[PDB]
């Protein structure tokens, strides 16, 4: 089984400026690794697919990158609907299915 | 004429890898349907 | 619009069974595999079982392999989950995702439910 | 004539090689590459 690491558990920053974000996986999963934007009590939604493609309705300011086991989420501007838990998927080995921990970006 | 039934089995560090001091452990196991005293991580459910 | 609505959940007792629905809408939903997804309060979100676009491929997770039945009725557009031997740690909330075939059958889950409560307890 | 090919693959994308199947008033355009996105 490979697991997922998010190094970044706890994020705070003001509302305005740039947040990184990181993901690890124990094995080389090429780019196949998504990105999940989930506010407390409502349910997941896509924001990134292939670790460097944004989805469909998501702004300009999501963007991604890394490739093997290496990966980071950044965010330009954050917004009032930014402060957030994202979390990590990988899909290279279909059949397992693995989630990251988790990171909780939250007002400084 | 009358030789010893033993010999030594003697090892150094510097021999080739078909003389090098290999270890070996064997395993055995008479499995058949009967019951155990060896098992393996399975947790037990309920009756029904 | 699509809507994937969650009914079922409730209060159960240990080693008990209970049964879950998600009914789906507004997209041809007999094309598509669907998921079901958990996440325990204070955990992150657990993968549980998938089933193809017609149910002859079904998939497992290993800490709910044997005690879950996954199954769907393309007739009526909805998706089942039957729950059997409940112990303690099954308590979470079950989320419905549709799947998006990409590189391999489906890896994205890019429709989710409201989700349903499921909590066990004496 | 309202439709003319389709686009098979994976990834949609240039990343992984695809496919067009694109027929035309006179032949037809079959071929494997790695087109990037047209939105048209
Ligand atoms: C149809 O496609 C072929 C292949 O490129 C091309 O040679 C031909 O000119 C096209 N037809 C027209 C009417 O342009």
């Amino acid at each position: 089984e490979i697991v997922m690491t998010q190094s970044p558990a706890t994020l705070s920053v003001s509302p305005g400026e740039r947040a990184t974000l990181s993901c690890r996986a124990s094995q080389s999963i090429s780019s196949n690794l998504a990105w999940y934007h989930q506010k407390p009590g409502q349910a997941p939604r896509l924001l990134i697919y292939g670790a460097s493609t944004r989805a469909t309705g998501i702004p300009a300011r999501f963007s991604g990158s890394g490739s093997g086991t290496e990966f980071t989420l950044t965010i330009s501007s954050l917004q009032s609907e930014d402060f957030a838990v994202y979390y990590c998927q990988q899909y290279n080995n279909w059949p397992p299915l693995t989630f990251g921990g988790g990171t909780k970006v939250e007002i400084k | 004429n009358c030789y010893f039934p033993l010999q030594s089995y003697g090892f150094r560090p510097t021999y080739g890898v078909g003389h090098q001091p290999y270890r070996v452990v064997v395993l055995s196991f008479e499995l058949l349907h009967a019951p155990a005293t060896v098992c393996g991580p399975k947790k037990s459910t309920n009756l029904v | 619009q699509v809507q994937l609505v969650e009914s079922g959940g409730g209060v159960v007792q240990p080693g008990r069974s209970l049964r879950l629905s998600c009914a789906a809408s507004g997209f041809p939903f007999i094309i598509y595999g669907m998921h079901w997804v958990r996440q325990a309060p204070g955990k992150g979100l657990e993968w549980v079982a998938v089933i193809s676009f017609d149910g002859r491929n079904t998939y497992y997770a290993d800490s709910v392999k044997g005690r879950f039945t996954i199954s769907r009725d393309n007739s009526k557009n909805t998706l089942y989950l039957q729950m059997n031997s409940l112990r303690a740690e099954d308590t979470a909330v079950y989320y419905c995702a549709k799947a998006e075939p990409y590189i391999s059958s489906f890896d994205l889950f890019d429709y989710w439910g409201q989700g349903t409560l499921v909590t066990v307890s004496s | 004539n309202i439709i003319r090919g389709w686009i098979f693959g994976t990834t949609l994308d240039s990343k992984t090689q695809s496919l067009l199947i694109v027929n035309n008033a006179t032949n037809v355009f079959i071929k494997v590459c790695e087109f990037q996105f047209c939105n048209d």
